[PDB]
């Protein structure tokens, strides 16, 4: 199993490994689970590429690989 | 200091103002306004405004919530 | 599943005590030279479609950018 | 030209930051970075800036290293960010004009064609107005150079926007400022004016006297620019002059009076209404 | 001097209160009740205050 | 494996010659291109840009993670004005102190096109003083030389010296030949 | 999935949007502080926001509002009062002046009076002599008076506007002047108008004296016009 | 597992930018993020902001791509500082200087990355030249009330040195979240920068204006102080005998004596004495 670092923008390694099948959405939910925070509000950045719904291995990443986690900063009334 | 809160009372002046005219006054710093909103009210007035400025009934800017002479 | 939910959330809003008004008439806003990044609004320059200017029953008559949940060439002032 | 340039204080507060960056050695760093503005008319104005990256020897003045990836990238995200400011020139933390900064704005002229330069004091011990400003022009000489590039002055001044001047006077509650009080700080511009005369005036000395006493060429300009300076200075010992100066000073002299004719009997009017006030009452309070 | 300087500040701190609504009297009642009009509304019938 | 290889390219009078292939510019381009191809065969974090050895060593491109950029500007270099080594290897040092990542390598290949002139003097305290900072420096000869690379293999030797053997000069076979004859002993290494 | 998709995102979007309130510009205080009025009543003073071209705001102007911080959003086009909407763009296709016969010689002496001054002004000039302005038509009923506005309407279509002369009046002391403000208003701004008023006799008449107060707002529309 | 007095500093920079930006983009909310360090367990210091591309609404503001963010805060660590994002802003133009129901929303998601994550309100229309409105909050656990959220080991963050407002305790306040106290730390190389921005060098100090204009606005000024007087008799004079405070009462129409006359007084005194002062210092300084 491929075990990925994740980065934030403050940094603190979120560092988890994950299955090789795993699409976009299982490390949204298994790293929101982890983060305590709510699905909807993330955003996973890696090679300067958002992952919307591929495949992990398809879209790239080996063994190990430094992706961007951020938030989706948001304000209003 | 005095001169730093003259400058410094001018926070309640921000920007939302209603627009009415002044009536008549009642004593130092406290006098009555008619708004333009069809009311009539009896505010209080700011030191920093002199009182050259306010005789034949001129337009005065008023607050929005606490209404008074600004 | 995924659309009828926003079709639960288009019904919600819309409960029932629905305001009356009168339509005085449909415009249309030209874009502007350049909208500034990090000060752009989405309810200006950069809305190509049609708009209308409405006259509550309250006498009041505002304005709305976004016609909303109706055809806009259905409606005449 | 460009006329004279105005500098908004959100830059020249930016670059002491970037001095205390990668200052920590402190010796000859001398920190560039790139500004940010619009040439709305002849006159200019900045009103921002960003950092490009800058390592030179203290000897061999010619070895240094701009960035092209650098400021094209960071050119594209400020694009990102703000579509209204171009890039206008540059600045150097340097206390005096060095000998290589020509080259640089030959090798950053490509994106702006007239690039003009901004020395800023981080450290002004000197007394005056920081963050003067240089841009490039031929002058060809008499003496046989065909042409070469060594700048000229061009004035400058710190302005100010309706956000920024509320910034910069909040901040400023660590001074005591006496600009509201007038007749006061006159005579403080007039005592800086003395003080910058005084250090400009024993530049000059210095300078002078270097190049008369066997150190250094005798360049054959400034020696003849300077000698018009001398030209100058008319005779106070002058008889018309003199008529004339009299005939002002009486003349604001007879304003002055009447202005302390005008304050006393206003002052008696203070007192003898307080002593009126004051006794009327105490009769009926006792 | 320090009493006008304080003045100011409470002033801006006082400034922020609600405003007062002028009217006239029709005629007064018994236990102390007056009957006044303000302007664009009708009438009402309120009480009076102890000074 | 990771390093910031920084490659330069002579552009001398001495330079458009065609003692090998059409001229030696050629063979330089290919040069490069089998360099940064290299580059990119190894792991996926290393970078490559370029400074010229003109009048003045302009460095036309900092260093940059891609290739396809540095191979467009490979193109109209115009080899005119003299060569310069030690400005260049001062410039070439002094443009990899601002790397992006800090733990790459300090890695200089040279193309020596021309006959470097200088003093010997010079040169070796150009060698202590980048080998004491852990910079190691391969030079490539490509021609005519004060009798081939003579003052340059005492250089390099020094330069990798006090039992370290991290350098390799590459002697130029003075003959007209493919690039591929000029990489052959250094295909992996020199 | 298909459309339906589509179009509820767009549906859910729409309805974070909030109106804006409509007012008018009475002048520039300073650079940053504008004084407008809002119609419905109270006026106030605002500020725009950075590039709305403040040289274009000028005094007289209509221009929205935001709610919350009540600041200067969009300039607009002048109002177009939509009672003047039903009575510009209402009219159906009529066939020409082959139908109209024996009024030859009132025909052409109408043409004389529209047509002519807007289609060739030159020769008026020539003489130097200002065209008429309006034109009367009268007589007993039945001879096409209003057919034969119908065929000036189906000739050119310029700015025609069809006046009912009943509606006109209201049932408030107002509304009735005000609506021939807009009506003209809107007449200056496309410039080539006609104006039709038929059946004129309702709104106008004689002048009175003291005869009833409902006639005295019939007569304040009257010399209005 | 305590929070004690803590204390956020910001540099000059950030405030300057936070102002400009809130400006910028007056009437609707702008955003940003904030740069900085946690110095100890005790204080959270800010030394840089800087701002991203957005997307606004009426009500509401969002971000937009963040691969914007995570280059740019890649890149800044290139030149100079490389910190970390400890915390984010906004604006509030006119508003009470609060933290909202959307605005509580994403300050969960910040503060799941880091716990000392604070939020920070400016707002560019309530400031005033000499005071900037400034607040700025952490959210607190909305499940724990019983205890207590900082145990307060010394005065600092209480009643001292700040009140709690009024519409702050509308929307929230001291429920789901608090304030902390904010101080200015200013290092010598910026203090010695920022107090001379004001003044210019000598040729402004050495300069008389001109003696023609000099001499028509003391004409001016004098012409005025004619008449100006000539109405100070007759209020002096009259003084009707019924004691000022209604005197006030009649004043606050157009009437001006006694009020207008020591103003002038200033105005003649401070542009004579000054240039009289110049030219004597002129001419005998050059020679
Ligand atoms: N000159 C004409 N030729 C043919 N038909 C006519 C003519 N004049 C009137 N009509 C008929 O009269 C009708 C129009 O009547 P109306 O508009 O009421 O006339 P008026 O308004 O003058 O009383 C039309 O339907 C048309 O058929
Ligand atoms: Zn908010």
């Amino acid at each position: 199993p491929m075990s990925l670092a994740i980065h934030s923008t403050t940094g603190t390694r979120y560092d988890l490994a994950v299955p090789p099948d795993e699409t976009v959405e299982g490390l949204r939910k298994r790293l929101s689970q982890r983060l305590k925070v709510p699905k909807e509000r993330l955003a996973l950045l890696h090679k300067d590429t958002r992952l919307s719904s591929g495949k992990l291995q398809e879209f790239g990443v080996g063994d190990g690989s430094k992706l961007t986690l951020v938030p989706t900063v948001e304000a209003g009334l | 200091e005095f001169l730093h809160a003259q400058e410094e009372v001018k926070r309640i002046q921000s920007i939302p103002l209603v627009i009415g005219q002044f009536l008549e006054a009642v004593d130092q710093n406290t006098a009555i306004v008619g708004s333009t909103t069809g009311s009539n009210y009896y505010v209080r007035i700011l030191s920093t405004i002199d009182r050259e400025l306010l005789k034949p009934n001129a337009s005065v800017a008023l607050h929005k919530h606490s209404n008074a002479l600004v | 599943d995924k659309i009828k939910e926003n079709s639960e959330k288009i019904k919600v809003n819309k409960t029932l005590p629905y305001l009356v008004s009168n339509v005085i008439e449909l415009l249309d806003v030209d874009p502007n030279d350049q909208e500034e990044d990090g000060a752009n609004i989405d309810l200006d320059s950069q809305r190509k479609g049609k708009c209308a200017v409405i006259k509550t029953s309250t006498r009041q008559t505002y304005f709305l950018p976004v016609i909303g949940l109706v055809d806009a060439e259905k409606l005449k002032p | 030209a460009v006329q004279k340039v105005v500098v908004h204080p959100l830059v020249l507060l930016s670059v002491v930051d970037h001095f205390n960056r990668i200052g920590k050695v402190g010796n000859q760093k001398r920190v560039v970075g790139v500004l940010l503005g619009s040439w709305q008319k002849k006159v200019l104005d900045v009103s921002n800036s960003f950092a490009v990256p800058f390592d030179e020897d203290d000897k061999d003045d010619s070895v240094w290293f701009l960035d092209h990836d650098y400021l094209e990238n960071m050119y594209g995200m400020f694009k990102k960010v703000n579509a209204r400011e171009r890039i206008v020139g540059w600045y150097h933390t340097g206390p005096k004009l060095h000998k290589n900064d020509i080259a640089i704005n030959e090798l950053m002229k490509r994106y702006c064609p007239n690039s003009v330069l901004v020395i800023i004091d981080v450290k002004p011990k000197d007394l005056g107005l920081p963050t003067e400003a240089y841009i490039s022009v031929e002058e060809v000489h008499d003496d046989g150079t065909p042409t070469s590039k060594t700048f000229e002055h061009v004035t400058s001044e710190i302005g100010a926007e309706e956000a920024e001047e509320v910034g910069v006077e909040h901040l400023l509650r660590d001074i005591k400022d006496t600009t509201v009080g007038t007749l006061s700080q006159r005579i403080t511009n007039q005592v800086h004016g003395l003080k910058g005369l005084n250090s400009k005036l024993l530049d000059i000395r210095s300078y002078l006297e270097k190049v008369a006493t066997g150190k250094l060429p005798i360049n054959h300009q400034i020696i003849y620019q300077l000698q018009d300076v001398f030209n100058l200075l008319p005779d106070v010992s002058l008889q018309e002059f003199v008529k004339a100066f009299y005939l002002k000073t009486n003349d604001q002299m007879v304003v002055v009076y009447l202005a302390s004719l005008i304050r006393s009997v206003v002052a008696l009017h203070n007192l003898i209404n307080n002593k009126i006030a004051n006794r009327d009452a105490e009769k009926k309070e006792g | 001097l320090n009493a006008k300087v304080r003045l100011l500040r409470e002033e801006l701190q006082l400034l922020q209160e609600q405003g007062s609504y002028v009217g006239e009297v029709v005629r007064a009642m018994d236990k102390k009740k007056v009957l006044v009009k303000v302007h664009p509304e009708g009438k009402f019938v309120v009480d009076v205050d102890k000074n | 494996v990771l390093e910031s290889t920084m490659v330069c390219v002579d552009n001398s009078e001495y330079m458009r010659n065609g003692d090998f292939l059409p001229t030696r510019l050629q063979a330089q381009q290919d040069a490069v291109n089998i360099v940064c191809h290299s580059k990119t065969r190894s792991n996926p974090e290393n970078n490559v840009g370029l400074i010229t050895l003109a009048n003045d060593c302009e460095v036309l491109t900092t260093l940059t993670p891609d290739t396809g950029r540095i191979l467009s500007k490979l193109h109209t270099v115009q080899p005119k004005g003299k060569i310069t080594f030690c400005t260049g290897i001062r410039v070439a040092h002094l443009a990899l102190k601002h790397r992006q990542g800090k733990n790459h390598k300090m890695r200089i290949i040279a193309f020596v096109g021309s006959p470097v002139e200088d003093n010997e003097k010079d040169l070796v305290k150009l060698a202590k003083r980048l080998k004491k900072e852990k910079v190691n420096v391969d030079i490539i000869n490509f021609g005519e030389e004060e009798v081939n690379t003579e003052k340059l293999t005492a250089f390099v030797n020094t330069l990798n010296g006090k039992d370290g053997t991290g350098s390799h000069l590459v002697t130029v076979p003075p003959g007209p030949s493919l690039a591929d004859a000029l990489i052959s002993s250094p295909i992996l290494a020199g | 999935l298909t459309k339906q998709y589509e179009k509820s995102e767009n549906d859910l979007k729409a309805l974070q949007s909030v109106g804006q309130i409509v007012g008018e510009v009475l002048k520039q205080l300073t650079e940053e502080k504008f004084i407008v009025k809002a119609t419905n009543g109270p006026r106030y003073v605002v500020g725009c926001r950075r590039q709305l071209d403040k040289s274009k705001l000028k005094p007289g102007t209509r221009v929205a509002l935001d709610m919350t911080t009540l600041t200067i959003m969009r300039y607009l086009p002048r109002e177009v009062d939509p009672l003047v909407y039903n009575m510009s763009h209402e009219d159906p296709g009529n066939v020409s002046y082959s139908e109209i016969g024996g009024l030859s010689e009132q025909i052409r002496e109408l043409r004389e009076v529209i047509e002519l001054p807007l289609t060739n002004p030159e020769l008026f000039q020539r003489v130097g002599i200002i065209p008429p302005k309006g034109c009367l038509l009268y007589g007993p009923p039945g001879t096409g008076k209003t057919l034969l506005a119908r065929a000036v309407a189906s000739q050119l279509d310029c700015n025609f506007l069809k006046v009912v002369s009943s509606s006109i009046v209201d049932k408030y002391i107002g509304e009735s002047a005000r609506l021939i403000r807009e009506m003209f208003n809107y007449a200056r701004d496309h410039q080539p108008c006609i104006i039709f008023m038929d059946e004129i006799d309702a709104i106008g008449g004689r002048r009175f004296s003291e005869g009833t107060s409902a006639d005295r707002e019939i007569q304040r529309t009257l010399m209005e016009l | 597992a305590v929070d004690t007095a803590e204390q956020v500093y910001i540099s000059s920079l950030a405030l300057l930018k936070m102002l400009k930006h809130g400006r910028a983009g007056v009437p609707m909310e702008v955003m940003g993020l904030m740069l900085g360090e946690f110095v100890d367990d005790y204080t959270v210091r800010v030394i840089d902001v800087f701002a991203m591309p957005q997307s606004g609404t009426g009500v509401s503001v969002e971000a937009v791509d963040p691969v914007f963010q995570a280059k740019m805060l890649d890149m800044l660590k290139q030149t100079g500082r490389p910190e970390m994002v400890v915390g984010w802003y906004h604006s509030h133009p006119g508003f009470g200087c609060w933290l909202s129901g959307v605005d509580i929303n994403t300050q969960q998601s910040f503060e799941a990355l880091s716990e000392r994550a604070v939020a920070v309100v400016v707002d560019p229309i309530q400031s005033v030249k000499g005071k900037v409105v400034i607040d700025a909050f952490r959210l607190i656990n909305a499940n724990m009330m019983v205890l207590g959220h900082e145990p307060r080991q010394t005065t600092s963050n209480l009643g001292h040195l700040n009140k709690p407002s009024i519409q702050a305790l509308i929307h929230g306040l001291n429920r789901h979240y608090y304030s902390i106290t904010i101080n200015y730390r200013k290092n010598e190389l910026e203090q010695k920068m920022l107090l001379n921005l004001h003044k210019k060098s000598w040729m402004e100090g050495l300069t008389l204006q001109d003696y023609s204009e000099h001499c028509k606005h003391n004409e001016s000024v004098v012409k005025e102080m004619l008449e100006l007087a000539k109405n100070y008799n007759k209020a002096v004079e009259e003084e009707d005998k019924m004691t000022p405070e209604q005197l006030a009462i009649k004043n606050v129409g157009k009437q001006d004596p006694k009020r207008h006359l020591e103003e002038h007084v200033d105005v003649l005194m401070t542009s004579n004495i000054v240039q009289c002062l110049a030219a004597m210092l002129d001419t005998v300084v050059f020679k």
